[PDB]
């Protein structure tokens, strides 16, 4: 520790006698890494959803994450370093977030009658990001790693392989409605928080905001699901014992 | 002795807006036998006479000056220059006690306000005759009903606490000997679910994290190690 | 202008300002308490040796009572105390110490069995019986003749100021610590109440109200030598003078301890020779049975300390870069009888003296102690600016006289408290004031000025070397021993800086949380106080009790059975006004004679005084024929007053 | 919600007027919870340190959890159950003792400050207990999940291949430190905070409990790194391209 | 005997008995201002119309 971090904590101002900005540099970042992540989560629907166009199509894409267009026909330990990445922004904002949780018996029994009394819509869908937030606390840690250990089982065949013959899907289900409740939500409540939609009628701007969220979630919540379905069945339709699908290699590997 | 020692002290004033916190180097040649109630004192007479502190006894035993000595609670009148190895002290008021200037804080009317929250007093029902005679009790039990009536509320316990420093209605170490040197003193009619109304709750002795800051810093050398785990023992059984 | 009042203020939150403060919150009346710094804080908190009460517990309190500690208490008073007071007393301690166990405090009690004493000698196996076990024990003190000093280990003062102070946060007492009283409020010689200033905030506030009752402790201070706290400068008995309406008595009585660890000056219990330990000299032998032949330890302070400079002066001091002294070898004392019930007065000497007490003798050396002297009052506790009370080693109740007796102390404390406390319930209960916003603001908006000039003051004296000279002055020449030419160059510099005093001046200008300013407005009235004591004592030609005059070595009876009444009825005099007031021989339970001890026949006799005794004998032996009991005879010989709750008979073991 | 979920709220007292007896049963399971896994965590550093004993030695075991003697030569699907089980009294700590967490920008700095300050040994462990307790948010979850979903994998070849094959190692090396720091503390926090050996000197009792917590867990950090480097040799002499490690069955599978 | 002192003691905290411990308070005069509600819901806040000043 420094001088003015005892300074700061016996008096509880900057030695320069002010208020530390930290706190806000602080609730910066929580809405911060959280928009991060909150994007990133849409984007990866979609370079996901692709395997709903034929085993080629989506095989593709995953290789160009391994930007096979400059180093061979592919490169899986940049995929690692994407994961390896979007795994520490998802790390800071759990860190960050869940300093805004609620924690020992008062604080919760209190907010929880609340919510059941009130029945206020909005108080009612933080809740959702509180639970939903801590849920992924140990699912998404699971998938993450793997996308950073493995990245070579990436593929329209060895990526169904994992589905069902080490089991992912009892998680991938759960984990599929976390993710985008969490994430819809925290996005809505992102844009209400620092308003920078409000305008001339911010009272009209929080109604489409309102409603808006929810098709854009609903239909990430269908085709996020068929996009689900798609690598189940290519899973079960995968009996050959002489064959290696985790790794079912085509050139610079699969 | 007659070696250079280098003084660091904290100050602030909080009620003057031009005060920033920040420190303080004086330079004393030691003495043999020098407390820091001297030094702190020559210091007051001689260099600086703004400086703010408070001692009374001077022995040891009335649990005024209680303050950060090289970042450890302990009491000033009874800590040597001797013991401080290169010769550098660094003074701090005590940690989570309202401050009123630079090294003097209000250990008082926490304390006149901790002893009302947990009740520290005799609760008997009747009073007894002071005419007639007295309550004979086992001589070896008033001796451990001493033993704990000897905390001198210092705020050591209180200044080294973790927990009390984040979370601040802890009732801490200190409340929680005093809660039990009722409990086993005879005169006094209290149960154990009459204990657990003020102290059964996550700001009683359920916040305590057993740090075992306490216990290691108690100037007076009392059982808090267990004694708080005692009382833990009951009130997580009652009801 | 800021304004609060209550029923009752209480300025001393010690221990017996405190008990008072219960026995007028306990009925109705609204009370606050003023006080330096928190209660529990305070200087009864160390408390070593004990509290004395006729109680008669123990194998030896046994067959103790009223009488015998009557006595014990008188004729260690040297006859220079008032015979009814000590009497309502001694009828009060034992019921008193009773209230104090029921309340919590832990008293060390008595065990079935044979126990391992040590007396003067040495061991002698004691065996209490079994119909004594649980009950409050005892120890052996100074200069009794019967174990009735009762203890908690030897930190009996803290078991007691806590288990009181508890007892007003129960009540609803009002504590406000961090608060001063710099002044007191009277009208037409009435007291309405006081002038505080917030040590924090710093400014000042009236604080009015029917009854007001000061408890400021001794002024051991005003010595550079004391075992008094630092907070024990004697503000409060310097703003009773101030009035120049009310006066202090004995101021020049001051009670000098023998082994105060050197030089610190931190006590070292008598609980030491009460427990068997003993006196080593220089050449380490024991000058005890030596100089005094019934034991120089046991033997009352004025005693037991005078030939600890003899042996001194005689060049016999083996000092060091500080100054000579002697040593307490309680080594022989077992390391049980010395681990505990001597437990502080063994880590005192780890942590400040570096060296073992189960092993060594210390380097102690007689300093001041206690402040028999202090506000002058009646028998009921009020003083001559009717309403304003007092009680505590404070002030001048006077059941003391010129030499109080180890153990008294804090049992006068508590006592007073619980008498005085009636006398000020029924006072503010009763009494009616006219409170003036005339006479409120005078004083106010006259403290806020006197402030201010000290603020604005050029002047250029170091109040640090003013108050540290003064201390000085003292312990110089109004030490154990004193002497005609040395109670004069001292009397003139005490005046010379009590002028000075007046030109001083302060670096920091806050008006507020100011340590510096402090010392400002409180060392001139120290010097004030100063001045009542060695200018008390200069007039005073005569040896009685702790008042050794090398020059009039003998106990005047004929001329000197008064009490040294100071005043100051003026603001500008530099001097008080010393009157005397006398004391009646046909008023006494016991006539003027040897104390049992201290040296022999050295007391130019009295005529009354014999006649009184020979009347005494007279009606003694008579109400014996007649098959009267002590309490009979004792209301022949002379009779005291006490309030209605505390008037019963003290109940004790086998009757 | 119930009318005296209300009432406690409203008021802060139970209908029948006394403070929720909720914080003492909270106050138990935290520590309930904590102490089991404490010792299963020692349980596992031995039924799974047996691979420093032949494949065989080892082999055998992982037989055994599955109840061979009683369904037929193997059963995969019961320590899917344990490990379902112990995945839930995971979780259920963490829930329960992350309210002992610092939570705002304050109660952190404040509380770090102290920590250097004082340099007190005790209160400088906790530290470690609430960071390790963070970290195994992440990190203990994948291999939970795992011993849940491919039970079979389990092995003296197979685990060794998951060790390096699938990357675990770079995981099972961080992770051994903390499941081994959170667990050797906090039973001894755990003994003095309840204190059953306390005695008649629990100053000397506290004494031997804090140096016993060491040569225990000096033994279990040693122990614990032999039988790493056991699955990780193990690991890297396996290159034929002609097997299935993962699946490397002998009977009942392997 | 619950009692408490003030310079100026102000029964009512509308908008009149405030006003006038401002000209009080402003000037050393330690006041109090007693009121049977919060002062800002006494019965003045429900004013209409408006205030008429000759402007
Ligand atoms: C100093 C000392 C005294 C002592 C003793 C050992 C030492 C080192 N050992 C004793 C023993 O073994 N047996 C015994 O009987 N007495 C012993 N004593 C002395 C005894 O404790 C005292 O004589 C007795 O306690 C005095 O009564 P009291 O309790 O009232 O007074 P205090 O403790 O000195 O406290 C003074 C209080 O008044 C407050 N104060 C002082 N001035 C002011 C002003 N101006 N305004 C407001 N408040 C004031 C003090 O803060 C304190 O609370
Ligand atoms: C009722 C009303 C009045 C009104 C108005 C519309 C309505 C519905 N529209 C007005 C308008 O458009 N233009 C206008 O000029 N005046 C209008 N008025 C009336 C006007 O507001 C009042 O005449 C004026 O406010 C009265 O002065 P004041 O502000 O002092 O008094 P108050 O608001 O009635 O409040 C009384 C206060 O005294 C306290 N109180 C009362 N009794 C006690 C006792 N016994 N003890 C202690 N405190 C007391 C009340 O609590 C309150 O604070
Ligand atoms: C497992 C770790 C996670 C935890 C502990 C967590 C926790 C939280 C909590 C409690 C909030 C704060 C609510 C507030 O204070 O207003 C929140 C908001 C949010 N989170 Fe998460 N979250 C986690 C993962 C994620 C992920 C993976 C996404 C990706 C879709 C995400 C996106 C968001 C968004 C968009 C916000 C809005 C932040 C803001 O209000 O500024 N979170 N999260
Ligand atoms: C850089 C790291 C990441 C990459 C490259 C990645 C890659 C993938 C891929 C290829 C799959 C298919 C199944 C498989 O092969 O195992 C998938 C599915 C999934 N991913 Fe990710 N992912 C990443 C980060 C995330 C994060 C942080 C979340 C949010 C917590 C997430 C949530 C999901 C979920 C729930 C599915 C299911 C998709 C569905 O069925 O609709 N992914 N991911
Ligand atoms: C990843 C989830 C975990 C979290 C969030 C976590 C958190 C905590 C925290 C902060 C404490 C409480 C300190 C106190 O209040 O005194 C603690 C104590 C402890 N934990 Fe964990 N822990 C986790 C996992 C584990 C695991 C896997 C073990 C197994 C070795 C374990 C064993 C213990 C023990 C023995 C205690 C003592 C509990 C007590 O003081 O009553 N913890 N943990
Ligand atoms: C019922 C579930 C569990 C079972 C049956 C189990 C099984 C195993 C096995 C067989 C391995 C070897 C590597 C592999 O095959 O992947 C292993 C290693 C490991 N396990 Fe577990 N485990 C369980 C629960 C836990 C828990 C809850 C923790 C603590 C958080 C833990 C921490 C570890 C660590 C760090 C290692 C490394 C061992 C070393 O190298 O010393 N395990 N576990
Ligand atoms: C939304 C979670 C927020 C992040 C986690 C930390 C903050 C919230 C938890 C801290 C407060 C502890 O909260 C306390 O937990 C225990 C779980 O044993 C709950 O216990 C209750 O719910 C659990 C779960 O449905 C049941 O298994 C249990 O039988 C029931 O009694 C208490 O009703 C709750 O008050
Ligand atoms: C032990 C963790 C306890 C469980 C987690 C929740 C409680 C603790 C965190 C809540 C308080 C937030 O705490 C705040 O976090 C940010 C991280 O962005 C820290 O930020 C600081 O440390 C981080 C991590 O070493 C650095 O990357 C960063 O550059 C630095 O400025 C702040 O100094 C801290 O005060
Ligand atoms: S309990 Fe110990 S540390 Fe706490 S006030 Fe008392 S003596 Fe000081
Ligand atoms: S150190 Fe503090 S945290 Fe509890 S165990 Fe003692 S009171
Ligand atoms: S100064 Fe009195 S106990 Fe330290
Ligand atoms: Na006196």
């Amino acid at each position: 520790m420094t001088n003015e971090s005892i300074l700061e904590s016996y008096s509880g101002v900057t030695p320069e006698r002010k208020k530390s900005r930290m706190p806000a540099k602080l609730d910066w970042w929580q809405s911060a890494t959280g928009l991060f992540l909150g994007l990133f989560m849409i984007g990866h629907m979609f370079f996901v959803s692709t395997i709903l166009l034929g085993d080629n199509v989506m095989l593709w894409v995953t290789k160009k994450f391994q930007l096979d267009f400059i180093f061979e026909g592919g490169k899986p330990i940049v995929v690692s370093f994407l994961a390896a990445f979007v795994f520490a922004v998802f790390i800071a904002h759990a860190f960050l977030a869940m300093r805004k949780f609620p924690i020992n018996y008062r604080q919760y029994l209190t907010f929880k009658t609340h919510k059941d009394l009130m029945r206020h819509g909005d108080t009612t869908l933080w809740w959702i990001q509180a639970m939903t937030g801590f849920a992924m606390f140990f699912l998404g840690s699971v998938h993450l790693y793997i996308m950073m250990t493995q990245p070579q089982t990436i593929g329209p065949v060895s990526s169904s392989f994992r589905m069902v013959s080490e089991w992912m899907w009892p998680l991938y289900l759960v984990l599929l409605f976390a993710v985008e409740l969490h994430g819809s939500v925290g996005l809505y409540r992102l844009a209400v928080k620092w308003g920078w939609f409000d305008g001339e009628t911010p009272d009209k701007t929080r109604a489409n905001l309102k409603k808006l969220k929810t098709l854009m979630s609903a239909f990430l919540i269908v085709l996020g699901l068929l996009t689900f379905g798609a690598y189940v069945k290519k899973g079960l339709e995968q009996t050959d014992p002489n064959i290696d699908y985790k790794y079912f290699d085509y050139k610079r590997t699969h | 002795m007659g070696r250079m020692l280098t003084i660091r002290v904290f100050k602030y004033d909080p009620q003057s807006a031009v005060s920033k916190p920040h420190f303080q180097e004086y330079k004393i040649e030691e003495a043999p036998s020098m407390t820091i109630f001297i030094v702190l004192n020559m210091i007051r007479e001689t260099y600086d006479p703004d400086l703010n502190f408070d001692f009374v006894c001077r022995a040891g035993i009335c649990g005024s000056c209680g303050m950060m000595i090289n970042g450890r609670p302990s009491l000033a009148c009874r800590t040597l220059t001797k013991d401080f190895e290169d010769g550098v002290i660094t003074l701090l008021p005590l940690p989570a006690f309202k401050l009123i200037k630079d090294l003097s804080v209000d250990t008082g009317n926490w304390f006149n306000g901790m002893s009302q929250r947990v009740e520290s007093w005799i609760h008997a029902q009747k009073e007894h005759d002071i005419s007639k005679l007295e309550e004979r009790i086992e001589p070896e039990v008033a001796q451990e009903v001493f033993e704990l009536d000897r905390c001198i509320e210092c705020g050591c316990c209180i200044a080294a606490c973790g927990t009390k420093i984040m979370r601040e209605d802890f009732v801490g170490a200190a409340g929680l000997n005093r809660v039990v040197r009722f409990m086993i003193d005879p005169h006094d009619e209290r149960t154990d679910e009459d204990y657990y109304e003020l102290i059964g709750d996550d700001d009683g002795v359920f916040g305590c994290m057993t740090l075992l800051a306490c216990h290691d810093v108690c100037p007076k050398n009392l059982p808090l190690q267990s004694k708080i785990a005692y009382l833990r023992r009951k009130m997580v059984s009652v009801n | 202008m800021k304004v609060q009042y209550c029923d009752s203020l209480v300025i001393g939150g010690g221990l017996a300002g405190l008990r008072a403060a219960v026995a007028t919150q306990q009925k109705g009346l609204s009370t606050i308490v003023l006080s330096l710094i928190p209660v529990k804080r305070s200087h009864s908190a160390a408390a070593q040796g004990g509290m004395q009460a006729s109680l008669g517990n123990s194998k030896m309190s046994d067959g103790d009572n009223e009488d015998l500690h009557f006595m014990d208490t008188v004729k260690g008073s040297d006859w220079g105390c008032d015979q009814k007071v000590a009497r309502m007393f001694v009828n009060t301690a034992p019921k008193a110490i009773r209230e104090l166990a029921a309340w919590g405090v832990p008293w060390t009690r008595i065990h079935k069995g044979d126990r391992m004493a040590i007396i003067n000698a040495q061991k002698t196996t004691i065996t209490e019986e079994d119909f004594r076990h649980g009950l409050i024990h005892s120890r052996d003190f100074g200069g009794t003749k019967k174990w009735r000093t009762c203890y908690t280990a030897d930190a009996t003062g803290h078991t007691m100021l806590f288990a009181v102070a508890n007892e007003c946060l129960k009540l609803g007492v009002s504590i406000q610590d961090r608060k001063e009283a710099i002044a007191l409020i009277h009208q037409d010689g009435k007291c309405y109440g006081a002038v505080v200033r917030d040590l924090v905030t710093g400014d000042i506030i009236a604080y009015v109200a029917k009854g007001t009752l000061i408890a400021t402790g001794g002024y051991g201070r005003i010595y550079k030598n004391t075992t008094n706290a630092v907070v024990c400068e004697g503000t409060g008995t310097a703003i009773a003078l101030e009035t120049g309406i009310a006066q202090l008595g004995n101021m020049e009585a001051v009670q000098f301890h023998p082994t105060p660890l050197f030089p610190s000056g931190i006590l070292l219990t008598e609980g030491c020779r009460g427990d068997g330990g003993i006196l080593r000299d220089v050449d380490g032998h024991r000058f005890m049975p030596d100089y005094e032949p019934e034991k120089k330890e046991l033997a009352s302070r004025d005693v037991v300390s005078r030939r600890m400079i003899e042996h001194i002066r005689k060049g016999k001091g083996v000092q060091s870069p500080y100054g000579q002294h002697l040593w307490l070898d309680i080594s022989i004392l077992g390391r049980k009888h010395i681990e505990t019930n001597l437990r502080d007065v063994q880590e005192i000497c780890e942590y400040f003296a570096g060296i073992d007490p189960a092993e060594k003798w210390a380097p102690v050396l007689p300093m001041q102690h206690y402040s028999m002297g202090g506000i002058r009052t009646d028998y009921r506790g009020e003083a001559k600016l009717k309403g304003l009370f007092s009680a505590g080693e404070a002030a001048c109740w006077d059941m003391h006289g010129f030499n109080r007796l180890g153990g008294n102390s804090v049992s006068e404390a508590v006592v007073a408290g619980m008498i005085v406390g009636e006398y000020f319930a029924e006072h503010c209960a009763n009494t009616q004031v006219d409170l003036e916003t005339k006479t409120l603001e005078k004083f106010v908006k006259g403290q806020e000025a006197y402030m201010k000039s000290l603020v604005e003051s050029k002047g250029t004296e170091d109040v640090f070397k003013i108050k540290n000279r003064m201390k000085d002055v003292m312990d110089d020449n109004v030490g154990i021993f004193r002497d005609g030419p040395h109670l004069e160059k001292a009397v003139k510099e005490l005046e010379e800086l009590y002028k000075k005093s007046k030109n001083v001046g302060i670096k920091n200008k806050r008006l507020h949380a100011n340590p510096e300013l402090e010392e400002a407005y409180r060392v001139p009235m120290m010097l004030k106080v100063a001045l009542c004591v060695a200018k008390g004592a200069l007039d005073r030609t005569e040896s009685r009790g702790a008042h050794n005059r090398e020059d009039y070595p003998k106990r005047d009876d004929i001329n000197w059975l008064n009490r040294t009444l100071a005043s100051w009825p003026n603001p500008e005099q530099t001097l008080p006004t010393l009157e005397y007031e006398a004391l009646d021989v046909n008023e006494m339970e016991i006539a003027p004679g040897y104390r049992g001890y201290g040296a022999k026949g050295n007391y130019i006799e009295n005529p009354l005084s014999v006649k009184r005794q020979e009347e005494i004998d007279k009606i003694q032996s008579e109400l014996e024929a007649a098959g009267k009991d002590r309490h009979a005879i004792q209301e022949a010989l002379m009779p005291y007053e006490l309030p209605a709750k505390y008037k019963a008979r003290n109940e004790r073991l086998g009757d």
